[PDB]
C-alpha cells in the first residue's frame, strides 16, 4: 500500500479529575474497535456523562470536544461497582461510533461523529507541537488528579468503614478520624497536591485503630 | 455524572 | 549546551497483574526526582515488594530488573488502604535511588542504582525497536491486566458487601450472587479477557438487589 | 478531521552510488506533489533509468521497488548539464504517477503505480524498526557514496582539465596527476572510503600546478 | 547504563545557499567524531569561512550559530575542486572541536567550543518544535537553495564551455545562450523558484549544439 | 506482595 | 544510466 | 567564502 488511514490524534473521554482517557491511541489504522469498562464516581450514582475527545492533552479541557450524551437508569449501587462499557469503533468510512452500556441493564446509549469532525489539519499540527511543548505540566496536571483521586477514595472509603465499626471504635480515635476526613474534604476542593498528601498522611497515622476493625470486620 | 476507571 | 543527560528508557515498578508502571519517563533530564503513591493488594498484607524495572514493556518481565526490595510492617488494614509512596531519585551523577515509605508509620527502605547499571547501549536500542514492534500485543496485554483488575475488585467488594448485607439479602439473590462469584473467581486465574468480562457481567446481572442494600447501607 | 491519508513510507528514485534519494517523506498527507531536478552521471549518456523506491532505508536495494522505466532520447551533452525533471504526483485516491521530462527536448515518460503497490502493513512495520535499527550502517553507506561520488567528480574533471591544459601541464606534472588518477580510479571501484580520500589527497597534492593553469584558462 | 550522553540538537555548518549541513545528528550518543570533504563556491577561492551551528532548522540563520573561523591560503583552483575536509569531534567532556584542513596542504584551522556553549533546555525545546512547526517553510526554503545551486552550476560551467568552444560555437547559438546566461544570472539573484527553472530551461532550449560541442571536445 | 495503583 | 543530484 | 558539498 502506498497509503493508511490513521488517526492523527488520540480519541477517549473525559474520566474523573477532568483528564482524557485515551480509547484508540494516535495513529491508529482505521478501522479499528476499542473498549474499555468504567464505573461511576458517587454511590447511588443514576447516569453518566461521555465527553468524547480528541487529541494528546491530559487536561480533557485542553483537547477537542466531539460530543457528548449521557447514559441514564444505573441501578443504585456504591460508586465503583456498576459497569459501563465504552466501546469506541472507526470504521472503513472514517466514521466514529461512540457507545456506553451498562452490563446490567443492557441499557446503551450511543453517539455518532462523521468523519468530518473534530481538528483541521492546522489544529492537529499545533495539538502535536502543544502537547510536546506542554508535556511537564501535562504530568504534573496527571499526579495532581491522581493525588486528588486517591483522597477521594481514602476519603469515601474511611466514612463507610467509620459507620460499619460504629462502637467497635473507640472515641478518641473516631474524634482523630472525623476531623482528619473534614480536614481532607477541604483540601481536596483545592489544587495544591501536597496539602492533599499530607491530609492523607493525617488520616493515615490516625485511623490505625480504625484500619485493624475494618480488616477483622472480614478476615 | 463523571466516571471512573 | 552541547549536551544533555537524559534517561534513554523508562524506569518504574512492578504492579499489580505483572505491569511496569513508569516513575520516570524515557528521556527525561537528570537530575530528577518523581514520586506516586501505592497501595496494597490484599486485606491484611503486612509487606510490599518493590520491583525496579527499566524499559518500555508493558509486561514487567519484559523489562530489565534492575533490583527489588521489601517493605516490611505495613499494619493490619483492607486492601487499598495503606499508602506507600514510591520515589525515583536521579542525581546529578547518574545514580538511581529508590524508596518506598509507608505514611502510617514513617517506616521506609531504599534500594541504590549504580549509574552503571540496566541495560548496555545495544539492549536499549533492542528494547526501543521491540516496544515498537510489540505496541499491538503490549496494549492487549494491558487491557487484559485491566480487566483482571477490576475483576478482582468486583469479586473483594461484592464478598465485603455480601457480608456487610448479611439476612437483608434473599436466599434467592445471595445464591446466584455466590455461584457467580464462584465462576468470576476461577476466570480470574486465566488468561481469557472475554470470559473474565463474561462472569463480571453475570455478577452484575444477578448483584442489583445486592448493590441497592449495599448503597442504602451508607445512604 | 478525524482521519487523514498519510504516506506510511518515504518514495522516491535511486541516484548514483545506489542511494535511495526521497521526493515524497514519510508521512506525507495525500494529495502532494513534488518534484526535483536530476542530471546524468557520464559523457554523452542517451537515457536515464528512474528506479521507483519506498522506505526509509539509503540502500536502494534495501528498500521496496515499486517499478521502473527509462527515459530516453536525451541529447549529446557533458555529464550533468542536463535538466531531468522528476515529479512524484499522489492523487486523492492515492496513485502514484512518476514522470521524467527531459527540459531541453520537452521528452517525458510515466510510470503509474496503483494505491496497492509496495510494502504491506507487516512490512511497513518492519521497514521502519529496519531503518531505526540500522541508523548507523545507513550513515556509514550514505559517507561511503559521497566520498565515492566526490572521488569519481574528482576523477573525471581532473582528467577534463589535463585535456584543455594541453602542453601548459610540465611533463613532472602530468606523470604524477595521470598516475594518480589511474589509482583513483582503481580506488573508486572498491570499497574503503579511506583508500579513496587517500587516493583524492594524492591528487590533491600532486594537481597544484594544473589547478592553477585550468583557474587561469578562465579567470 | 542508566544514563546516556546524547546531543540535543544536530550539529554541523552553513554552505552554499545559506543551508544548515548537519555533520553529527541530534541524539547522536558521544563521544563521537563525523568528517565530510567539502569545497570551494567559487574559482580562485582562496578562504572558506565555516560557520558553525546548533539546531534543527533547514535555514542557518534559524539555527543558533556556535562560532566560525577562517581557512586561509587554498591555492588557485576551479571552484569545487580544493577538498576542505571539515571534521566534528565531541570528547567525552561534551567539548565540541571543528577542523578545517585543505588536503592539498595539510594546513588547518579549528575552532574549540565548550560544553556549556549554544541553547539552553528552554530553547532546546522551542527549537525542536520550532522544526516540526515549520518542516513544510523549511522544505520549500530546501528545495529553492537546490534550484539556485543546480542554476549556478549551469551558468558557471556554460561559460566555462562557451569558452571552450570558442568559433566552434555558431554565431546564432552563441548569441541565444550568451542572452539566457544574462537571464539565468539575473534570476539567481532572486528568490522565485519557477523563474530559475524558467531561465534554466531555456538555456538547455538554447544549448544543444554548444552541449554536442563539448561533449565531442572530451569524448 | 503486590502493590496497586 | 544513473542519474546525479 | 562559501562552502559547497
Amino acid at each position: 500500500v502506498l497509503l493508511l488511514d490513521v488517526t492523527p490524534l488520540s480519541l477517549g473521554i473525559e474520566t474523573m479529575g477532568g483528564v482524557m482517557t485515551t480509547l484508540i491511541a494516535k495513529n491508529t489504522t482505521i478501522p479499528t474497535k476499542h473498549s474499555q469498562v468504567f464505573s461511576t464516581a458517587e454511590d447511588n450514582q443514576s447516569a453518566v456523562t461521555i465527553h468524547v475527545l480528541q487529541g494528546e492533552r491530559k487536561r480533557a479541557a485542553d483537547n477537542k470536544s466531539l460530543g457528548q450524551f449521557n447514559l441514564d437508569g444505573i441501578n443504585p449501587a456504591p460508586r465503583g461497582m456498576p459497569q459501563i462499557e465504552v466501546t469506541f469503533d472507526i470504521d472503513a468510512d472514517g466514521i466514529l461510533h461512540v457507545s456506553a452500556k451498562d452490563k446490567n441493564s443492557g441499557k446503551e446509549q450511543k453517539i455518532t461523529i462523521k468523519a468530518s469532525s473534530g481538528l483541521n489539519e492546522d489544529e492537529i499540527q499545533k495539538m502535536v507541537r502543544d502537547a510536546e511543548a506542554n508535556a511537564e505540566a501535562d504530568r504534573k496536571f496527571e499526579e495532581l488528579v491522581q493525588t486528588r483521586n486517591q483522597g477521594d477514595h481514602l476519603l469515601h472509603s474511611t466514612r463507610k468503614q467509620v459507620e460499619e465499626a460504629g462502637d467497635k471504635l473507640p472515641a478518641d480515635d473516631k474524634t482523630a478520624i472525623e476531623s482528619a476526613l473534614t480536614a481532607l474534604e477541604t483540601a481536596l476542593k483545592g489544587e495544591d497536591k501536597a496539602a492533599i498528601e499530607a491530609k492523607m498522611q493525617e488520616l493515615a497515622q490516625v485511623s490505625q485503630k480504625l484500619m485493624e476493625i475494618a480488616q477483622q470486620q472480614h478476615a | 455524572n463523571r466516571l471512573i476507571l
